């Protein structure tokens, strides 16, 4: 559940 | 001799014992119920040489009280495990409907695995009783319907050979066909769309062969490829309701029957060279 | 742990909240906030999977109760039965035994 | 899908359960 | 019944403590109040079922057979009524006995009069509705065997048109929703496509319902463990299952 | 009644909201408002029938295990009362008959 | 539960 917006973030990093 | 072999009825109720089979090599193991025929015999036994004016023990009127006290879960479990079993057999001589009824298969063996914990001076042996009768009873009555429309089944599937080439014949096989498919999907057998396929491919190469035998009787060529080719195909689960999907033609009717040509696409190459 | 439908439904409308304030301003909106919205997300998914294995021992528990409530009735009534059946057959009996005395003795 | 068991290796399953306990 | 049960094992249990001060020991007890206790149980095992009778009765019978009927129904219980019941003594008995033989005679003479009463249904009702209607006013008469007796040739013709009617709506779900010319009926007043198919299936199921309420009145209480009513209560149950309407409404949701 | 678990978070929740009311604007949360009070809400009225549902389960499983004990004493009486009835059966029944045996000498 | 985030709100709009 946490690495859906775990993956949002990472998106430009 | 009753007084040295000391029987009872105690543990649980059922009981797993292996013998060795003839026509098998290995030990097949079975499951009975733990209540031997000597503790009825000796029930039968006690009610008759009472009456008889013969002194019994107190021990062996003791065991003869448990007994009956115990008997009408005992007898309505020998009939259960023995309609079981039964019924099990007789799946296991079709060996083409075994995943049609794997669902059944599945509860009736778990409702045995939970059951097979219960002790025989449990609480939980009145209700245990009745579910299990009406399981197993539902069980062997669903297999005996699969079995006879199977039967049908297979008997409008080789009556397409000797059916003749028309339409109006076809579309009535068809449709019988459909309809036997429906009365499998209203009772809600388990893996019904994979059996169903299967089916499918066994009757589209017949109607491949039934189509390489118009086209070379052939030999307003258009319109005699439409009687095979669109035909409706059979669809599996066609109770739901709800989807707006639409099926594509290939799913629909049997527009693949000539990649089932059996003597490859050259009969169609032979119906064309005629033109 | 299985989310339900629920669950994903709802988190799925604070992504679109969460992804819209992300394209409107800047990242750092997010930054701390969806640590901070993630635990409570879980504790949802906890508090029902817990809630449901509370729904299915009542249910077995209940039906277990109204088993044993009759069974006892049931057993309460065959006991009673063997009660008077043994003193029936004790007088009946007794008084046949007492005139089969008197009738030897005289 | 749906695949039950082979009948044999479940019952020698419920065997083992029925000695452990 | 519980209090003399503690008390005879307390005398038991003194009796044994006192054996060698007693030679005879008996226990026969004869209670006078046994009698009057078989008496009220009698009492309830009539005033029940007339109880249940006649509250039927006069609910549902509102021709002079009618009347006549609850005439005889009030003269078998005054006639019972005028009898001194709660005499224990000999003579009350066979007076209570004689009233009863009285009250079955009469109910059974009014239970035959209601059967002819009801036997004039084809003489009468000339299609099946008006038959279905008239099996509906009347249901509670048929809790007594013989009434339900009386009516066998009429059951198996109900049954065969419920199941044809059963069958019917069974090819009208046998097309689908997109198929159907309900959808574009639905198109044209202004229904959503979803919540149109919701409401078909919602309205396939309420007539299922409603020939399910059908069956249970042709055939009476008990009538899911009947010959015909098991099959029907099988495939009513097994269509019910498919007619549900939560995964639509779910992927609609999503 | 707020449960201090879903009051601790919610306190966070309040913090960092200020935290983005105060360094933006006023619309960072605007579309924020009731779908985190319908989460907040969902949290406590579930665990709210968690609490109802433990008490009414520790009840429940008290008078079973009283049930169960009492049903269990009920067996052992039932029991005993059918194996003195058979024992004074047989008891008198052999003595009787050795009456009789007796009568006919 | 609503009134607490309401007054974050209207607090100082």
């Amino acid at each position: 559940l946490a690495s859906f917006f775990n993956s949002l973030l990472s998106k430009k990093t | 001799k009753v007084q040295q072999r000391n029987l009872g009825v105690s543990g649980r109720i059922f009981t797993i014992e292996s013998t060795r089979v003839r026509g098998r090599t290995g030990n097949v193991l079975k499951l009975k119920v733990n209540f031997l025929p000597e503790i009825i015999t000796l029930s039968k036994e006690v009610r008759n040489l009472k009456w008889l004016g013969f002194r019994v023990p107190l021990a062996i009127v003791n065991k003869a009280h448990q007994a009956n006290q115990l008997y009408p879960f005992a007898i309505s479990l020998i009939e259960s495990v023995r309609t079981y079993e039964r019924t099990c057999e007789k799946v296991e001589e079709r060996n083409t409907i075994s995943l049609l009824v794997a669902g059944l298969k599945k509860e009736v063996q778990a409702l045995i695995a939970e059951g097979i914990a219960l002790v025989w001076e449990s609480y939980k042996l009145d209700p245990y009783v009745q579910r299990l009768a009406e399981t197993v009873f539902n069980f062997q009555e669903k297999v005996d319907d699969l079995l006879i429309i199977e039967e049908k089944i297979d008997l409008e599937v080789r009556s397409l050979e000797t059916c003749m080439y028309d339409h109006k014949t076809f579309s009535e096989i068809l449709n019988r066909v459909q309809k036997a498919v429906d009365d499998l999907n209203l009772h809600s057998y388990s893996n019904l769309p994979i059996w169903v396929n299967k089916l499918d491919m066994e009757i589209e190469r017949i109607l491949g062969v039934r189509l390489q035998a118009g086209l070379r009787a052939w030999t307003e060529m258009f319109a005699w490829k439409m009687v095979v080719l669109s035909l409706p195909r059979i669809q599996s689960q066609r109770y739901q309701v709800g989807v707006h999907y639409e099926l594509t033609e290939e799913e629909k009717f049997y527009r693949n029957a000539l990649t089932r040509m059996p003597d490859g696409p050259v009969a169609l190459e032979e119906s064309y060279s005629a033109v | 742990s299985v989310m339900s439908e629920r669950v994903s439904g709802l988190a799925g409308s604070i992504y679109r909240e969460f992804e819209r304030l992300i394209h409107c301003y800047d990242e750092e909106v997010v930054k701390e906030l969806m640590p901070l919205v993630v635990n409570v997300l879980e504790n949802l998914d906890s508090v029902l999977s817990e809630n449901q294995e509370h729904e299915v021992e009542l249910e077995l528990l209940r039906e277990d109760n109204e088993q044993l409530l009759t069974q006892y009735e049931r057993e309460k009534a065959l006991r009673r039965q063997a009660e008077e059946k043994f003193i029936e057959f004790e007088d009946a009996l007794e008084q046949e035994k007492k005139e089969l005395q008197i009738q030897v003795e005289h | 899908e749906l695949a039950a068991e082979d009948e044999q290796v479940f019952l020698m399953k419920q065997q083992s359960l029925l000695a452990k306990q | 019944d519980d209090e003399y049960e503690k008390l005879q094992v307390l005398l038991r249990d003194i009796v044994k403590r006192k054996r060698e001060e007693n030679l005879k020991m008996v226990w026969r007890i004869n209670p006078a109040h046994r009698k009057l206790q078989a008496r009220l149980d009698q009492m309830r095992k009539f005033r029940r079922q007339h109880e249940q009778l006649r509250a039927v009765i006069v609910r549902v019978l509102r021709d002079a057979a009618d009347a006549n009927a609850i005439e005889e129904v009030n003269l078998a219980y005054e006639n019972v009524k005028e009898v001194d019941g709660l005499d224990v003594s000999k003579e009350g008995t066979e007076a209570w006995e004689a009233a009863m033989k009285r009250y079955d005679e009469r109910i059974d003479r009014v239970e035959t009069r209601i059967t002819a009463r009801l036997r004039d249904q084809l003489g009468t009702a000339k299609n099946a509705n008006e038959m279905f209607r008239i099996f509906s006013r009347f249901n509670a008469l048929f809790v007594r065997p013989h009434i339900r007796g009386a009516i066998r040739e009429y059951q198996t013709q109900l049954i065969q048109r419920v199941k044809d009617d059963i069958e019917s709506l069974h090819d009208k779900f046998k097309v689908q929703y997109p198929q159907s010319q309900a959808c574009k009926m639905s198109h044209v007043r202004d229904l959503p496509p979803v919540s149109g198919s919701i409401i078909w299936a919602k309205q396939i199921d309420r007539q299922l319902t409603a020939y399910m309420k059908r069956v249970e009145d042709v055939l009476g209480k008990g009538w899911e463990n009947h010959v015909e009513g098991q099959k029907l209560k099988q495939d009513g149950d097994s269509f019910r299952m498919k007619l549900n309407t939560q995964e639509i409404f779910d992927d609609w949701a999503r």
